[PDB]
């Protein structure tokens, strides 16, 4: 129990520590108000106190989706709603000709916090915020694997992805030319990555309900094998 | 019959009682009028509730006997009958009708209750009126339940009315059928009180059972209150919740009480409600409320069969989406269903509305813009669902999500064409709802709770469930051959061997399919018997 208390403490402590770096980074700040940094600094603090008086504030977005992670607030609405706003906020910085340079980084603020919560279904409802995401990349210039590729880094498994893409794939009744394109993508991904999978049933496939997997498991069985990840 | 208060028994009696009641003529009225008096003195016994209902019983029907003025001219009506019926009122006349009636020789019963129900209407009016300003008056702007329920007498009459008319449409149809219910129906309507005004649209529903009464309950609100009225008021109780963030909850589940039955009970009309409440009740439901998986249950009365779905498929991915934070994986789209659909009411519901969308189409590209598009995340959601079914509380309720979901999953089996392979396809063979679900199917507690249902066999609605399970099975036999071949490779996470040792090895399901075929219901035998086919 002591063990409980003195991770939780780490986990809390590390937050401020994120919060401590951003303040220097954002320039909203000024440098005599300190004090801030002092009260970071200076002590732990309650989850509430550093939620709602930094990460709102500071529309430190991805702080308050780390936090709210901690304290394991489930509420969809809330953790959607907060999603919502880092997305937004995202699009107001770019301009573009970074379509590439906003996609990298895009991803890149996505899988850092994505690899803090994706543990978690509550904060990284790998449903929910794929289509989201896609929607949100939809207006950029596109290449196919983009999307899943940074959930895949996330520290997303492939078994995990299929599952769920296919989900979203089937249980559409629309074109999602978009997710036959990305699963696409993602299966090519995954079978290079790993050998178990390799090799020529796979070419022809240009994603459609023409699993090849799929076919895979009717005829020995849905034992794909242990969950593969992104090394 | 007194000396019986909750004994059942006492329902026996009511027929000949009320009747007879009707019949005050053939007493004499020596006799009558003895009987009048002698229950005015009656009035002592609070104790005995039924006493008191039959003798306001009387009342409601000696109005009409002192017609012939005889009678009549010899009595005072306010010390006569007026101030002995408001005693019985007092003394809860009106809550044991509600009680007689709550917990329903039908016909003698049926016909002179029925009776006596109307004689109220049309004789008692006076009453009606002192009670319902009587109540209007009475609360003041904590009140218990207790409080609320004292007053009451007027609404326990709506529910009177309500639970003896339920089903029985012939009886209902009398309110409708000429323009003094007619009348009673219109007074009703006019008051305003919050309490009054639920029960109002309780008591309706109850009338508009028939397809028939149904149709007329439609014009009654849109021709000659309206149904616009009603969504206003949901619209504004829907400001009110968020700008705010029970007796709100009555109103509004009162409300839906009354368009869940009437847009179940129509055609045509479905259409003109749904555009109306379609968008109201839309926005009803991304307000938290308890009421969400009741608003879900009505638009689903309302989704039309044809292609006009559209609005409907996307008011419910926004509706999941919104909030949501995807990753490119599939949990995070789990998560959104979940973040959601946080209350069993709320899947409940869900199911309900999600079974009347997928019978048979929806939007290509659904989802287009905010995520990976297609159908499948839903049936992902499902997983959620029934993977957990198996851990329910409560039979019932494990009963009742199940039934939806082999409903769908059924759905969905029929949804593709099969027989066109056997004797841009490639995007409808990725977009359709049959792939996702076969998938999910060979995802070896998926096939095991379909199993079990069949392990497990024989109230009725038990029964569905079984020949669905069975039907099920039968048709993944069929096609499970082209989903390997055709449409797998199409549309190329993994493969079969599993359900079939499990099914074929497990004996017991085998054994359990051999002894339905002679159990009569011929589509569990019917079915069983081709299963056993199949298998080997």
């Amino acid at each position: 129990e002591f063990l409980h208390e003195l991770e939780e403490k780490m986990e809390v402590a590390r937050i401020q520590l994120q919060i401590q770096e951003t303040l220097q980074r954002q320039y909203s700040h000024h440098s005599s108000v300190q004090d801030a940094v002092s009260q970071l600094d200076s002590e732990l603090m309650d989850i509430t106190k550093l939620y709602g008086e930094f990460a709102d504030p500071f529309k430190l977005a991805e702080c308050k989706l780390a936090i709210i992670h901690c304290a394991g607030y489930s509420d969809p609405i809330l953790v959607q709603t907060l999603w919502q706003d880092i997305i937004e906020k995202e699009l107001s910085d770019s301009v573009t000709l970074s379509s590439s340079d906003r996609m990298h980084a895009l991803s890149l603020k996505i899988v850092l916090l994505g690899k803090i919560y994706a543990g978690t279904p509550r904060f990284f409802p790998l449903d929910f915020i794929v289509q989201f995401l896609e929607q949100q990349v939809c207006t950029l210039n596109w290449d196919v694997g983009f999307v899943i590729q940074t959930m895949n880094e996330i520290g997303v498994p492939l078994p995990r992805l299929l599952e769920v893409y296919d989900q979203l794939f089937k249980s559409r009744d629309p074109k999602p030319l978009h997710l036959l394109d990305c699963i696409h993508v993602l299966l090519i991904r995954y079978v290079e990555n790993p050998s178990q999978v390799l090799n020529c049933e796979r070419r022809r496939f240009t994603n459609l309900c023409l699993d090849a997997v799929c076919g895979y498991l009717v005829e020995l069985q849905s034992m794909s094998s242990s969950v593969a990840v992104q090394a | 019959l007194e000396r019986v208060s909750l004994d059942a028994v006492n329902l026996a009696l009511l027929m000949a009682l009320l009747y007879c009641f009707d019949i005050s003529f053939i007493e004499q009225k020596q006799y009558i009028a003895t009987i009048h008096s002698r229950l005015q003195d009656s009035q002592l016994w609070k104790l005995p509730g039924l006493q008191a209902t039959v003798r306001l019983a009387w009342a409601l029907a000696l109005r009409g006997i002192s017609q012939l003025p005889d009678v009549t001219a010899l009595a005072e009506f306010t010390e006569a009958d007026e101030a002995m019926a408001e005693l019985a009122i007092a003394d809860n006349v009106f809550l044991f009708l509600m009680e007689s009636v709550v917990v329903s020789q039908e016909e003698f019963y049926i016909r002179r209750v029925h009776n006596l129900i109307t004689d109220f209407l049309a004789l008692m009016p006076m009453k009606v009126k002192q009670l319902r300003n009587r109540a209007d008056e009475d609360a003041r702007m904590m009140g218990n339940e207790p409080p609320i329920s004292l007053r009451r007498d007027l609404e326990h009459l709506m529910l009177l009315i309500g639970e003896l008319y339920k089903k029985n449409p012939e009886l209902a149809l009398e309110y409708w059928c000429p323009t003094v219910l007619s009348k009673f129906v219109r007074q009703m309507g006019d008051l305003l009180p919050p309490t009054i005004y639920i029960p109002y649209l309780k008591m309706l529903q109850g009338l508009a059972n028939g397809p028939q009464c149904a149709h007329y309950c439609f014009s009654l609100l849109k021709v000659n209150v309206s149904w616009e009225h009603f969504f206003h008021s949901l619209m504004l109780y829907h400001e009110h919740l968020r700008k705010d963030l029970q007796k709100e909850q009555d109103g509004l589940i009162a409300f839906l009480q009354l368009t869940s039955t009437i847009i179940t009970w129509s055609e045509n009309a479905r259409l003109a409600l749904c555009e109306t409440p379609v968008v109201v009740i839309l926005g009803l439901l991304q307000c938290s409320i308890p009421l969400k998986a009741e608003l879900l249950k009505t638009l689903a009365a309302f989704g039309k069969s044809p292609e006009i779905a559209a609005s409907l498929w996307q008011s419910l991915e926004y509706t999941i989406l919104q909030t949501v934070r995807i990753p490119s994986g599939i949990e995070v789209e789990l998560n959104e269903i979940e973040s959601r659909c946080e209350e069993y009411p709320l899947t409940r519901a869900f199911c309900q509305l999600i079974s009347t969308l997928v019978e048979s189409s929806f939007p290509s590209n659904l989802g287009a813009g905010l995520r990976p598009p297609g159908f499948d995340p839903y049936l992902q959601f499902l997983r959620d669902s029934v993977f957990r079914f198996r851990t329910r509380a409560r039979a019932a309720e494990k009963w009742e999500v199940a039934e939806v979901v082999l409903e769908v999953f059924y759905k969905l089996l029929r949804d593709y064409e099969p027989q066109l392979e056997d004797f841009g396809e490639e995007i409808i063979a990725y977009k359709p709802p049959g792939f996702s679900l076969m998938y999910h199917l060979l995802n070896e507690p998926m096939l095991e709770l379909a199993l079990s249902l069949l392990e497990e066999g024989v109230k009725k609605h038990l029964e569905k469930a079984v020949q669905h399970c069975l039907a099920l099975l039968n048709l993944t036999l069929q096609k499970e051959n082209l989903f390997m071949d055709l449409l797998r490779e199409s549309q190329l996470v993994c493969p079969l061997e599993q359900l079939l040792q499990g099914i074929n090895p497990k004996a017991d399901n085998v054994v359990n399919i051999a002894r339905y075929l002679y159990h009569g219901n011929p589509e569990l035998a019917f079915e069983s018997a081709k299963i056993l086919c199949c298998i080997s």
